[PDB]
């Protein structure tokens, strides 16, 4: 090229081109696969990353892996992305979207690099994507009963599959039942705000538990809150957005006097104001008292003489969550403290977790909300087991909403790629090859499965085949026996969304990263 | 790292037009510089030295660049130059159009061996409608090679004195022609030396009979006028050197140093009487003379000049008709130089120049260019190197072409003729490189002033006709013209090297597609070159 | 732990590595790969300009780190040295196996079945080459020396000029053959001098029956012409003869100097004069001539040259039937020189060639040599036309040594990969992947050829393999074993009849070379780089 | 492996792969002299021994833990050593050398570990003449490996390796145009071709220029009475060791050389000469009166073969009263190829020794 006095793009502009560009985008996306490779499955790792603050995230989760990898290559973010989106949309599979992308690129690769016109590939994937979701629909098993033992135990065992992967995997039965036991008391919409959890260090993970109510940490109290009680058997409980303190009436107020006894009323003013609030929350019944705001230690002393409990500066998420559990609603005003508004458990206490002070409402037999109560060695031994427990709550979610079950070890991975081999092998010959490269691809999960575990993945792979143009649709890995199995009878059951979404996910990374024929990196401004 | 961290790469159609467009800078840079109304540039060489010219060549040589496809570009001018020593200008310009409408082709999905294929194919027919169009010439007409030098000089700065400078080279290569053994030759290079001694006027420069270099007689008692001078020229020292043994004498005696002084005193004078013995008038040395040399070569009335070039003194051999020797003792009459029939060393400004000049059948001779100054008299120098190289290029090869892009027209009319049988896919890039061919008409018009558009259409137009093929264009009145009319006939040879040289670089720049720079030499060991074995060979 | 004062790299890592390595060298010279491939330039850091399509050339101007990239840069190098020509798929070869095996290896096949698949590969597609794909020269007469010069000219700066140039490389291989014992005949090529000279088109390339010397006369008053050329090749200079080391002169009487002083030069004078007084026109000697002696060869009427290269004067010699005399010195301790040791030739001239003059020797009795002048725009031009001519000339060497061709356009990578695929069915079961990814990997040629020429290769590679198929499955239709690319058109021809022909022994060799290149790098497992 | 320089080395050899990574940890150059040890004393086993130290002493750190002296520990192991010993060689079955299938299996497994398995049904017999050409198998307890010259040669394939009976000498030929020589006569000089030069600091003082003519005359006489004594006795192949003193061969000794039709060969190398006299049976001449025909090699081809354009060998084939040596030429496409095949090979070559002595 010429020096052009003048050039078009400002100086530092970086435009990679052509074939070479698209191989090293499909060389990326490699990485960041290899980057979460090996925690696929029930023989998974974890990673350690460190920040630039030196703290360090231990995790078995694709999504929150690739969170923390500083990825920049503008078409490796894409699987980061696509990571993300499926965090967001299920809560699983966030490993395998990133492989079957990286796969589908690594299997077209041969073709970008002959000079195969992009278009071609990308209408091959989205044929073969469609395939294979319209499959997945098609065999997965929807039991028509709606029997409740039998929409237990499918939640059951979808959300032992989605936590045999984890550090909770020698626990995963026990927290498989909270996990149900959690998601079966949320009301309609399933939100996860109405599911607490709390990370008690100290313990052991079946010393974890979850609570039919709610549980909070107790909160900066006052002198006098010893003076309190710290057990009720019947509690009425006065849930407030209050100030209970001495303060200013209002910041832009001011008093004027020009008499001793009007400084003397004023005086007393403040203090009747002060006390007719806590004489209203007194005459209410309410023996537990919590409040968004601050508690004084006027307020709290009033309290511990009138043998009532007060906690203030509650956060806003556990009051809502102590209002959806004991049965009330949350007061600015303590004018109507009618039994409608206040709350009620069969047990309030404070207790010692672990060196922390916490308050469980307990015995709510109309709770639409739990607490789960994480024990655990170390602050991210705690955050992992809150990231998996996450991952099993979002796939009960999905199931409750539509169970719909496939296998998994690889058998709907199998199961697909023979589906897309036999329709490839009934067209004109260039979707051929790339039809039987997205089945080709597909077999990375049953792959990695058997690397991660230590097995020779190649011998597996062709009794799986085998076994699956046999006759059988739900043969997959199974680990422990280094061999296959029919998965959907050993229970390694997966919500068909899971993979629905994966696919979808993985083959648009793939159309997207291979559209691109062209990169322009322009140069930093603000340089620093 | 895999490569070298100093090793770019660069590839595809960005290469391409890279090399097309440096191509076609390089044309820019001289495309003024062609024709009768050409304008001068004034160079300045990093020796703080200075170089006005419109010669194609001088321009790019003095230029330097850092782009391989404009190296190579100077390497055609280069070529150009030393194969026909004319069209440095035409060349580069034609390389650049023809790299123009084959980036026109690039564009397009058309690979390059398709347009290098419709290129060779181009070229065969451009060399065939050549020597088609040309007419012979009878070269021992002086007035029809005078005017085909002056077709020649009428581009360049000395067209002003254009009779003088075309006798000049007309004389000076006529005389330099030689032929011994049945082997013809002419060798304007090493005969025919041109000395230009500022000062003067150039109307006074001239050609002569003989040869001029700038040396003095050894002793003021010497003559610097001879009238039938008997030359001797030697490559021998006529002084008393050490020989090429250790031969450390060892001396005794008392007479020894004395006597071995005067055997040394006894040697030169046997030299000198190896020499007189032959009776010459003058006695010209490549290397040096003692002084007491020069007493015995004047006793005998002996002219000598010493450390003189090898080159003049081979001048001086064929313009004298001598024989140089390194033995006196092997000296000849058959070695003696007659033939010269004036010595002279006359003082040209504040110099001595001695000159043989009234030799008869000298085969060399000097050009004596006078003039204003330095940088003058070395234009002077090129545009004589021209018109002596066409005169030259004529007398090996007789047959004379049209100018004034008379030439191209007819050649790119017959390609456009051809090309209509084709009806293939290489019909498109051959229909294109012969309306490439009128860069030339098109160049020239534009350095007169005049309308591109308009006159070669005209010319286009004229050159459809049947009798055709010499319509031109005269470059100093912005006009059509029949070459046989104004008298602008080029050589044969040197639009063949033309075409030729342009039409190959053109295939040579379109077979280039990836760049890699940076990469060192990996060679230091004293810049090894061939030295190894082989497989036997016998 | 270890301590070790570097950097280690161990696994997967350094296998990828690797890979990378070797796909980055690869993908330099595919680009420059059939009729459609383009050149390179090569810029030094200082603005010396190569212009080359040799893969061998292109990696021995890189400046290379990595070793798995040194090792496939040898291999080209050793490819133009035991071959000629095939330096650039060599490398693609080679790369590709690499490629396919490391693939295989990330599946956990290990790399000793991958290296023993792929040794048998090689293996079976030397000798299924051997049987099936292999051409008999003699069946085919001299066109098909011309046709394989050609195929090798194709992709080089002297391709559509092939069918000329062809006629002169064969002339040349066939003008410098000799017979051996064993009466074999022999084409040691590199005795075709083969000198640059920008000017005139390539078209006006010259072939010179005789010898053509960068070199000319000494002295200007020599002729530059001789008829009837005696030819006297000396191995020693022609100067003032001066003592040896251990010779010292001592004078002690004055009237001896000036006589030794004369012998010094006198001596060299008798020996001019015994060359001279056989009927010596032109005296060749590889070293130095004094001016002195210049002027006897000047008198004499003869032609002296000096400075000659030991290798164009053994050349000279052979060809004119002369001897090389380091010294004039007979079995009788005297020194003389007879006229049987000198040689012959029709004529001697000095040739003005673009302002450069050299020696022609035409027409040389005792056997018949060659020269080839190639003349271009620059000096650019005439290297790559010297370097193309020589792969060409190393070609028909190749045909004319072993009398077997194969077809071009990826034939015999097509039906190597069909045969292959088909018989890794029967050996093993992880051998059998391994040969089948090295009947994949072959592919890669005819995938470089359709890719450069910008058209479908997947397409145009699937009809080959249907070809080829069609060829090994039904015994009546063999003669399809001839069909590859045609990339004018795109379209599978017959290449046996088009002429597309190239000597057994590049196929051959690429294989074997290729195959123990990537066996070399797919045997390294770790890697420990020393701080210098 | 990459050194400090550019140097590149790809190896399985234990000792190789120790020596060449410097380990700056003294333990771990200890363990660099335990493999050479067991290279010197076997030629293979270097990384088992290397790998059996580290395992012993990665038990040893447990030992130390549960709180035994580590002299306690030094003499059970000395135990354990003895009864391993005692073990090893109760599992051993005796060999005799005629048994030709042991060493080829043998030599067979010492190559599967390396990068020459492929070719092992060509180096393993390779390997198994050479040791068996050196020696007497009956009396003979060692081998002395220095009898067998590996000659590597970049070129070809490792499939092209040989095992020339005769001796190879990368060593050009100085007489160009005569090659293949047949019923070779083959003498190897130690002393100069060349104008005479005493041991002293000698002079020629010429002071007459029939001296200086008759110096150049008696020069050549003294050269030629030389070369006319070496062809006397029917020699035709001459090789002639490197003298950096004087020249060794003059030119005017090469041209009489030449035609009197004999081969040379010079820059023979004072460390091959001991070789080359017991490949031959050639006796070493360092004074021309000594040069007699019962002092030469008579060998049955001496020829100088072309690798097909990757160098030249000097070759000779057969030899009357062959010697106890041989040479294997390694060829190879890479350097590192061809160092890690002729390392397998002398892995190879030290099994077979190993089997010579202790025949177990
Ligand atoms: N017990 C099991 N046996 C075999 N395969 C399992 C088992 N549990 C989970 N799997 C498989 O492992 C994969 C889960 O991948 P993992 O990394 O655990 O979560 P993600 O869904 O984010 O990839 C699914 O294919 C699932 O079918
Ligand atoms: N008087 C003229 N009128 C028209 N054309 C001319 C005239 N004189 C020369 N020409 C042509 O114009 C070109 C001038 O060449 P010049 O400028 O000397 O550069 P070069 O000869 O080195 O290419 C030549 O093609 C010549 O034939
Ligand atoms: N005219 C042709 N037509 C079709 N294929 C050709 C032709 N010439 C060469 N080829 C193919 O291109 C491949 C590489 O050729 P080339 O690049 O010239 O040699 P190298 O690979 O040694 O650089 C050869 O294997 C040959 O089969
Ligand atoms: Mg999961
Ligand atoms: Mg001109
Ligand atoms: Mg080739
Ligand atoms: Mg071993």
């Amino acid at each position: 090229m010429m020096p052009t006095p003048v050039i078009l793009l400002k100086e530092g502009t970086d435009s990679s081109q052509g074939i070479p560009q698209l191989v090293s985008n499909i060389s990326a996306c490699q990485v960041i696969a290899e980057a979460v490779r090996t925690t696929l499955g029930p023989r998974g790792m974890d990673k350690l990353i460190v920040d630039g603050r030196g703290k360090a995230t231990i995790s078995n989760d694709g999504a929150t892996i690739l969170k923390l990898l500083d990825v920049v290559h503008p078409a490796a973010k894409t699987l980061v992305d696509i990571a993300k989106s499926q965090d967001a949309e299920v809560g699983d599979g966030t490993t395998s979207v990133t492989l079957l992308a990286a796969e589908f690129l690594k299997q077209v690769k041969p073709y970008v690099e002959e000079g195969l016109h992009p278009q071609i590939i990308i209408r091959a994937f989205r044929t073969a994507t469609q395939l294979a979701v319209n499959k997945i629909k098609e065999i997965a098993v929807t039991v028509k009963k709606a029997d409740k033992v039998e929409q237990r135990k499918l939640l059951e065992k979808c959300a032992m599959t989605a936590l045999s992967s984890k550090l909770i995997s020698q626990q995963k039965a026990f927290f498989a039942k909270m996990v149900v036991d959690a998601v079966m008391m949320l009301d309609d919409l399933l939100q996860l705000k109405m599911i607490g959890i709390k990370k008690v260090q100290g313990g052991a993970l079946e010393d974890s538990q979850l609570v039919a109510g709610v549980a909070f940490k107790k909160t900066f109290s006052y002198a006098g809150f010893e003076m309190q009680p710290k057990k009720y058997h019947n509690p009425k409980i006065a849930l407030l957005n209050v100030e209970l303190e001495l303060k200013a009436e209002k910041d832009n107020a001011e008093i004027r006097v020009h008499t001793v006894e009007d400084y003397q009323a004023i005086v007393d003013a403040e203090w009747n104001i002060l006390y007719d609030k806590l004489e209203k929350i007194h005459h209410s019944g309410a023996k537990v008292v919590l409040s968004k705001l601050p508690i004084g230690d006027v307020a709290t002393q009033y309290f511990a003489d009138r043998d009532m409990f007060c906690a203030g500066r509650v956060p806003e998420e556990d009051l809502k969550r102590t209002m959806m559990a004991c049965g009330g609603s949350i007061q600015t005003s303590v004018n109507a403290l009618s039994a409608d508004v206040l709350g009620r458990c069969q047990v309030f206490e404070e207790t010692q977790i672990g060196g922390e002070r916490y308050n469980f409402f307990t015995g709510c037999p109309k709770a639409k909300t739990c607490t789960f109560i994480l024990r655990g060695g170390a602050e991210q031994f705690m955050e992992e087991t809150e990231r998996s427990l996450h991952d099993a709550i979002m796939i009960v979610r999905r199931a409750i909403k539509n169970d719909s079950v496939v296998a998994g070890g690889g058998a709907i991975e199998m199961e697909l790629s023979k589906y897309l081999r036999d329709y490839s092998r009934t067209i004109p010959g260039k979707q051929q090859l790339l039809i039987g490269a997205y089945a080709k691809a597909l077999e990375i999960i049953p792959r990695q499965l058997c690397d991660n575990a230590g097995f020779d993945a190649t011998n597996i792979l062709n009794k799986l085949r085998a076994r699956h143009a046999q006759g059988g649709t739900w043969y997959g890995v199974d680990i422990n026996n280094e061999d296959i199995a029919d998965n959907f009878e050993a229970f390694v059951w997966e919500p068909a969304m899971v993979r629905i979404n994966a696919l979808t996910a993985a083959s648009e990374a793939a159309c997207l990263i291979v559209s691109v024929d062209e990169t322009i990196k322009n140069p930093r401004s603000t340089v620093d | 790292l895999v490569l070298s961290q100093n090793t770019k790469r660069e590839s595809g159609r960005k290469v391409q037009s890279g090399n097309i467009n440096a191509a076609k800078t390089i044309a820019d840079i001289i495309r003024t510089c062609l024709g009768p109304k050409s304008m001068m540039k004034m160079l300045l060489d990093p020796m703080g030295g200075i170089v006005m010219t419109n010669d194609g060549n001088a321009i790019l040589r003095e230029i330097q660049v850092q782009h391989p496809a404009a190296k190579s570009m100077i390497e055609i001018s280069r070529t150009q130059d030393e194969e026909v020593g004319d069209g440095t200008t035409s060349v580069i310009i034609l390389a650049g159009e023809m790299l123009s409408v084959a980036e026109h082709f690039l564009e397009q999905q058309m690979h390059p061996t398709v347009v290098i294929s419709a290129y060779r194919k181009a070229l065969d027919d451009m060399i065939s409608t050549l020597k088609k169009i040309s007419i012979p010439v009878d070269i021992s007409d002086s007035d029809m090679m005078l005017n085909i030098i002056n077709s020649s000089i009428t581009t360049k700065a000395i067209s002003r004195w254009s009779s003088l400078a075309c006798n000049i080279a007309l004389d000076a290569v006529k005389m330099v022609q030689f032929e011994e053994n049945g082997r013809k030759e002419i060798d304007i290079k090493k005969y025919a030396r041109v000395e230009k001694i500022p000062g003067g006027i150039i109307e006074d420069s001239c050609v002569l009979r003989g040869v001029m270099i700038n040396k003095d007689v050894t002793h003021p008692r010497m003559r610097r006028y001879i009238k039938n001078p008997r030359i001797v020229l030697l490559d021998s020292s006529l002084e008393y050197k050490k020989g090429e043994s250790q031969t450390d004498i060892e001396i005794t005696r008392e007479e020894d140093f004395t006597r071995i002084l005067q055997m040394e005193e006894e040697y030169i004078q046997q030299l000198c009487e190896d020499i007189i013995q032959l009776k010459p008038d003058v006695v010209i040395t490549e290397k040096g003379i003692s002084d007491l040399a020069q007493h015995y070569l004047m006793r005998a009335n002996i002219t000598a000049i010493r450390r003189v070039r090898k080159t003049d003194n081979n001048r001086i051999a064929r313009a004298c008709g001598a024989r140089i020797v390194s033995r006196p003792e092997e000296l000849r009459e058959d070695d003696v130089g007659t033939g010269a029939g004036l010595l002279e060393i006359k003082k040209i400004g504040d110099e001595y120049f001695t000159f043989i000049t009234d030799c008869k059948d000298p085969k060399a001779c000097t050009i004596l260019l006078r003039g204003a100054s330095k940088e003058i008299l070395s234009e002077v120098e090129r545009n004589l190197q021209d018109a002596m190289q066409v005169c030259r290029n004529v007398l090996l090869d007789p047959q004379l072409v049209p100018g004034g892009g008379a030439s191209e027209m007819a050649v790119a009319h017959a390609l456009t003729e051809k090309s209509k049988a084709m009806t293939g896919v290489e019909q498109w890039p051959y229909r294109a490189v012969a309306q490439a061919l009128e860069v030339i008409p098109r160049t020239l018009i534009q350095n007169c002033g005049a309308s591109t558009i308009r006159l070669l259409t005209s010319l286009r137009a004229k050159h459809t006709q049947e009798n055709c093929e010499t319509w031109g264009v005269n470059g100093e009145t912005g006009t059509l013209v029949d070459m046989k009319e104004l008298g602008i006939w080029e050589p044969l040879a040197v639009k063949l090297q033309t075409y030729k040289t342009a039409v190959e670089t053109a295939v040579l720049l379109l077979r280039i597609d990836d760049i890699v720079s940076g990469h060192k030499k990996k060679g230091d060991d004293q810049s090894r070159q061939g030295g190894a074995p082989d497989a036997g060979q016998e | 732990p270890l301590s070790v004062f570097g950097d280690r790299s161990t696994g997967e890592t350094i296998r990828s590595q690797n890979v990378m390595a070797a796909a980055s060298i690869a993908n330099i010279v595919k680009s420059s790969l059939g009729p459609v491939g383009l050149d390179k330039m090569l810029v030094d850091d200082i603005g010396d300009v190569t212009i080359t399509n040799d893969g061998a050339t292109i990696l021995k101007l890189l400046e290379v780190e990595h070793p798995a990239a040194k090792v496939l840069c040898e291999l080209a190098d050793l490819q133009d040295k035991e071959v000629g020509d095939g330096t650039t798929s060599v490398v693609i070869i080679a790369a590709e196996l690499l490629k396919n095996a490391d693939e295989l290896v990330k599946q956990k096949i290990h790399p000793t079945s991958v290296i023993s698949g792929y040794r048998l590969a090689c293996k079976e597609a030397v000798r299924y080459i051997n049987e099936n794909l292999i051409v008999n020269t003699d069946e085919l007469g001299r066109d098909c020396l011309i046709n394989a010069a050609k195929t090798s000219m194709s992709s080089k700066i002297i391709g559509i000029n092939g069918d000329f140039f062809a006629n002169m490389v064969v002339d040349a291989v066939l003008a410098i053959k000799y017979t051996d014992i064993r009466g074999q005949p022999r084409y040691p090529v590199n005795s075709v001098n083969i000198l640059k000279a920008h000017g005139r088109s390539q078209m006006e390339s010259m072939l010179i029956s005789g010898y053509a010397l960068n070199c000319v006369v000494g002295s200007q008053g020599m002729p530059k012409r001789i008829v009837n050329a005696k030819i006297a090749c000396l191995d020693f200079s022609l100067q003032k003869t001066k003592m040896k080391l251990g010779v010292q002169v001592v004078i002690t009487d004055p009237e001896k100097l000036d006589q030794i002083r004369q012998r010094e030069s006198d001596i060299t004078k008798e020996r001019i004069q015994k060359i001279l007084a056989t009927g010596a026109n032109v005296i060749l000697t590889t070293g130095g001539i004094d001016d002195m002696c210049l002027k006897y060869f000047v008198e004499a009427g003869a032609m002296a040259v000096r400075r000659v290269l030991k290798r164009d004067l053994k050349r000279i010699a052979k060809a004119s039937g002369a001897t090389i005399l380091s010294t004039l010195a007979n079995l009788e301790g005297e020194e003389t020189f007879e006229a049987a040791m000198l040689g012959q030739a029709e004529e001697v001239v000095q040739e003005r060639i673009c302002d450069d003059e050299l020696i022609l020797i035409k027409n040389t009795k005792a056997r018949t040599s060659a020269s080839i002048i190639l003349r271009g725009a620059n000096d650019f031009m005439c290297d790559e036309m010297e370097r193309s001519l020589h792969d060409a000339l190393c070609v028909v060497k190749r045909v004319l040594e072993s009398k077997s061709v194969v077809p071009g356009g990826g034939a015999v990578e097509a039906a190597l990969s069909i045969y292959l695929e088909n018989y890794a069915t029967s050996m093993g079961s992880r051998e059998q992947l391994a040969i089948a990814e090295f009947a994949r990997s072959l592919l890669v040629i005819p995938n470089t050829l359709a890719v450069n020429a910008a058209q479908d290769s997947t397409d145009l590679v699937a009809k080959l393999r249907a070809f080829h198929n069609e060829a090994q499955v039904n015994p009546e239709r063999k003669n399809l074993k001839w069909i590859g690319l045609d990339l004018s058109n795109g379209k599978p021809r017959d290449n046996k009849q088009a002429g597309v022909f190239e000597p057994t022994i590049v196929k051959v060799k690429s294989l074997k070379f290729a195959t123990e290149a990537a066996i070399t790098i797919l045997r390294i497992d770790d890697l420990i780089k020393l701080h210098p | 492996i990459q050194d400090g320089k550019g140097d590149v080395t790809i190896t399985n050899d234990g000792a190789t792969i120790l020596k060449q990574m410097q380990v700056l940890h003294p333990a771990a150059r200890m363990l660099v002299e335990l493999s050479k040890a067991q290279d010197i004393e076997a030629g293979d086993g270097t990384t088992s021994v290397v790998i059996i130290a580290g395992s012993l002493l990665d038990s040893c750190t447990k030992l130390l833990q549960k709180g035994i002296h580590p002299t306690i520990i030094s003499e059970s192991f000395q135990k354990a050593l003895e009864k391993g010993i005692e073990i090893l060689t109760d599992m051993s079955r005796p060999v005799e050398l005629s048994d030709r299938e042991t060493l080829l299996n043998s030599a067979t497994t010492s190559l599967n570990s390396k990068v020459v398995s492929q070719y092992s049904s060509l180096l393993s017999p390779m390997s198994v003449n050479a040791v068996m050409k050196v020696i007497d198998p009956a009396t003979a307890t060692s081998v002395d490996l220095r009898d067998i010259k590996i000659v590597k040669k970049l070129g070809g394939t490792i499939d092209d390796c040989e095992l020339v009976e005769g001796l190879v000498l990368t060593q050009k030929v100085s007489n160009s145009g005569i090659t293949r020589v047949e019923k070779a006569k083959i003498g190897l000089i130690q002393f100069c071709l060349s104008a005479p030069k005493t041991d002293m600091d000698n002079q020629i003082v010429v002071s007459d220029y029939a001296q200086m003519d008759r110096v150049l005359r008696e020069e050549r006489a003294y050269i030629l009475n030389l070369v006319k004594q070496i062809k006397k006795t029917g020699c035709n192949v001459l090789l002639i060791q490197k003298s950096i003193l004087r020249d060794a061969l003059s030119d005017l000794a090469l041209h009489f050389l030449n035609k009197m039709k004999i081969m040379v060969i010079k820059d023979i190398e004072r460390e091959d000469i001991e070789f080359i006299c017991k490949t031959i049976g050639t006796k070493p001449v360092a004074h021309i009166d000594q040069f007699t025909a019962d002092m030469l090699g008579s060998a049955e081809l001496a020829e100088e073969v072309n690798l097909n354009g990757s160098g030249k060998l000097l070759k000779i084939t057969g030899c009357a009263s062959p010697g106890k040596t041989v040479t294997i030429v390694v060829r190879g496409s890479n350097k590192l190829v061809i160092e890690e095949a002729e390392r397998s090979i002398h892995d190879a070559l030290c099994v077979i020794r190993c089997l010579v002595k202790k025949r177990a």
